[PDB]
């Protein structure tokens, strides 16, 4: 037979299997864009949904 | 490549970088239509300015 799911009974249990990121996932490389705008402000199509 | 550049607005500068050093290490040919230029026709004996 299969393993019942802890949830679907009511006994608490003590030991578990936790996934885990093995280190930080906030490393500091925040993504950084290069915004270029239109160059002229007249020729911008509005246009075309 | 003979890359047609129709207009140079909206690139980004490293891509710009990027198609310079394609002219130079793979030979491209690129041509920039976007630009207007007056020029003056230096005799060799006073160089380039």
């Amino acid at each position: 037979q299969v393993g019942i799911p802890k949830l679907e009974v009511d006994h608490i249990s003590f030991s578990n299997v936790v996934s885990m990121m093995t280190a930080n996932i906030r490393t500091g490389d925040d993504m950084a864009v290069e915004r270029v705008n239109p160059d002229d402000v007249r020729a911008i199509n509005i246009r075309n949904a | 490549v003979h890359m047609t550049i129709n207009e140079r607005a909206g690139m980004s500068k490293l891509v710009a970088d990027n198609i310079i050093a394609s002219v130079i290490k793979s030979n491209w040919v690129v041509d920039i239509l976007d630009i207007e230029y007056t020029a003056e026709v230096m005799t060799p004996s006073e160089g380039y300015t």
